[PDB]
Formats: C-alpha cells, structure tokens, sequence
C-alpha cells in the first residue's frame, strides 16, 4: 500500500560568481521537478489539491535541502547543485552563509555518508516530511497522518530488512529530521533577508515559495 | 494566490 | 548501561496578568530544576563540564516545553505551568501570542494526549534533547552521539515491551521532534524580541541563556 | 562566560 520500490522510482524518475546566486537559481529550477517527484510518492495525488499545495508549500525547503545533501555525499566539502555545479565550503564562506553552509555539511551530508544513506531512504525520509500532517490548514490532517505512518512502517521494515545487523538505523534516520527542520527554517530566515535587501535575484517559483502565508 | 504551484500540480 | 528506569527516576524526582510574564518566570524557576534533572540522566555528568554547558545551552528551551506540555496532558486549550498556574488559549491570544501556543497545544499536548506518553517515553525524549551530538563546540560529538544511541535503543525496547501492540509508538515519538525543534526556535524568537523591546521582565538564568552564543 | 549555570553544573 505504500510499496518502498515506489518511492525509490520516484527518486529515480527525477535524478539529474555568487555561490548564494547560483543555489537560489538552482532551487528555483528544483521546485518544478518537486512538483513532478511529489505526484510519484503514493496517494498524492487522490489528496485535494489545496492539500497537495499545504504540503509542498510547508515542505519545498526541507525536500530540497535532504535531495542536494544526499546527492553532495561523495563531494569533500562542498555541494553539488542538479546544474552540475560543485559549491565548496570556502566560496560559502567568502559569500557570507559559512555558518548555515557548514551545519548542512556537518548534520546532513557528513552524517548521510557515514551511515551510507541510500536512496529508497532518502526517499522515504522526504515522504515522511512531505506527509507532514502538523501542516496548517489541511482539510484532513488524519488522512495525512495516516500517509506518514505507512511510509515509516514501510521504511522500518526496509531497514530491519536490508540492514538487520544495525538495528539503530531507523530511529538513525529518522533523528536527521530534527536537524533538516531547524536547517531549513534557517535557510528560509537567509532568503526572506536576500529578498528584502535585493542582494541576489529570486527567480518566479521561488518567489512564490516565499509569499504569504 | 500560489499560482504557479496550482498549474504545475494541476493534471 | 542507559536504564529507562533511571530515566523515569530523573523525571519523577524532579516533578512539581500577562501570561507572557508569567511563562517566563516559570522559565527561569524551572532552568534550575532542568540542571538538576539533567545531573540525574546517565552518564551526563561524567561529560566534561564545558560539554555539559554546550548540551544544556544548545536544549533547555525544547527540554523545558517538552515537559510543560506532558504536564498539561489533561488541560483543555491550555498549559499548566510548574507554579500550578494554568494559562489558556484565549489568555495567550490575547497578549498577542496566540500564533505559537497554538502549535504548542496542537502539536504537542493534544498529540502526547492522543497516544498516552507516558513518563519513561518523555523522560527518553527529552534524554534524547540533550544528548545532542549536533551542539556546536562539543569536545567530543561521538561520545554524545553514543550516549544519545543507547537512549533510542532502550527506548524502543521499552515500547515494544510495554505497548507490543503498537509497533509504530516508537517512530511517533520520535517523529514529535521536528515539531519541537521547530517551536523551541519560535519561542527563542519571542524571547528575544521581548529583550529588545522590554516588554516583560526577564529573570536572571533566563538572561543568561539568551545571552551569546 | 555563563556563570549560573558553570556555578550549578559544579559539584
Ligand atoms: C533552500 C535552498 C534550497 C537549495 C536547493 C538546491 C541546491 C537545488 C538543487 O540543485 O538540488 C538552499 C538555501 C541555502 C543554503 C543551502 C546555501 C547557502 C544559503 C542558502 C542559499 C540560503
Ligand atoms: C520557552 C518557554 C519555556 C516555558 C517553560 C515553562 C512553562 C516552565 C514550566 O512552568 O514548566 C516558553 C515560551 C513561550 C510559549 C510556550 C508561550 C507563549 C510565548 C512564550 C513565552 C515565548
């Protein structure tokens, strides 16, 4: 009913001067294929549509921020964009995000790469976070709730099954999101500031993502 | 409101 | 090594005209009862003392709202403050911070009422807060890392012996904490806003925690 | 640094 071979489809389906510049214009071009990956995970989209919006309007940076990180696992240092472009800690640092740029590194990447993350995982955690049922406004935040408990019953049993000599792995897993909320809610912080004093362009989709509410 | 969100997600 | 029992012992032992006022001179009384609460967690005071500082630093505000909102279980719309005081929604609207105790009761008190939490479960939670192997400055993260791994492991195995018939308990704990996170940065927000703009009286130990870092 | 704390975390 939420089959993990689903969700690693959808991971599959959609795989590809101012660094601050560079990953705004990145994100903006993620967001649509977002979009696409979310219709993939199971049961979105038989939600209504004012949910489906809820959703990935509460949830864009988070996914964004778990998709780049895991792709950036074998990158020392540094971020590898869907452009194909690598952003190293340094060019961060010289631009004036080091701080928010090194917590990515050291509470996502880092720690992705040394519990060698995998991909029906990684999708399984992005389900968990799109399945967001604490999301304001929702017409049927059981309904939701009920999603996010079949991808993690899903998820655990991947686990169990395909590491069983680490038996900490799910609960290991699910302990990255606390890290991946406070990131993203940081991030969100650092665009609102870029918007406001017009230090880098926001392309359309972004912007919109930065609307109200 | 959203509405390049709403188109995308339409169909 | 890590005995829930312990835990639960942590917790019982330390059990107890503007709400904004109110509130934080609760705060303040219960940053003592914290520091002596975490002295009773296994292993936390065998830490080096300036890690100690880090992990209490970096978690008081998440380890304090946790425990207000168990407390407040069987409150309707409301908190139950360490004082006994109770504050309601319609109080906390009505002094302009209805937006955040509103997350507060609907994503944390009503769900910790929905599932029965019981005491060992918010004790290992908030043992979990502390032990926090992402706090910045941490002499040694992997040695908190491994404390916070055996308190997840004694709590899942407390779950599956006390509630086998709920073999997702263990994930919906755990999956309250991005909630946490995210509220504990909201509060913090307020905080310092009523620093800056002097609205409300700030008591000493609370002063200090918002000072920097 | 932070005094109130360092003071009650000693002993
Ligand atoms: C919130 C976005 C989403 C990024 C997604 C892309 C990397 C898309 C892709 O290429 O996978 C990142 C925001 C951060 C941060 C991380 C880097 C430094 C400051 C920000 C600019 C605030
Ligand atoms: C961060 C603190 C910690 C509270 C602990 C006490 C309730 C102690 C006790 O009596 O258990 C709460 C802060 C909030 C919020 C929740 C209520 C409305 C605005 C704040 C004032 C910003």
């Amino acid at each position: 009913d939420m089959p993990v071979e689903r969700i690693l489809e959808a991971e599959l389906a959609v795989e590809p001067n101012d660094p601050v510049t560079n990953i705004c214009q990145a994100a903006d071009k993620q967001l649509f294929t977002l979009v696409e990956w979310a219709k993939r995970i199971p049961h979105f989209s038989e939600l209504p549509l004012d949910d489906q919006v809820i959703l990935l309007r509460a949830g864009w940076n988070e996914l964004l921020i778990a998709s780049f990180s895991h792709r950036s696992i074998a990158v020392k240092d540094g971020i590898l964009l869907a452009t194909g472009l690598h952003v190293h800690r340094n060019s961060a640092h010289s631009a004036g995000v080091g701080a928010i740029f090194d917590r990515v590194l050291t509470e996502l990447v880092s720690k992705m790469r040394d519990m060698q993350m995998d991909k029906t995982e990684l999708g399984c955690l992005r389900a968990i976070v799109l399945f967001n049922p604490d999301s304001k406004g929702l017409s049927n935040p059981a309904e939701v709730e009920a999603l996010r408990e079949k991808v993690y019953a899903s998820l655990e049993a991947y686990c169990k099954h395909k590491y069983p000599e680490q038996p900490g792995r799910f609960a290991k897993l699910l302990l990255r999101l606390p890290a991946l909320r406070s990131i993203g809610l940081k991030c969100l912080e650092h665009l609102f500031f870029f918007k406001l004093i017009g230090d880098t362009p926001i392309d359309t989709f972004l912007m919109e993502m930065l609307e109200a509410p | 409101k959203h509405k390049i969100l709403h188109r995308l997600l339409q169909d």
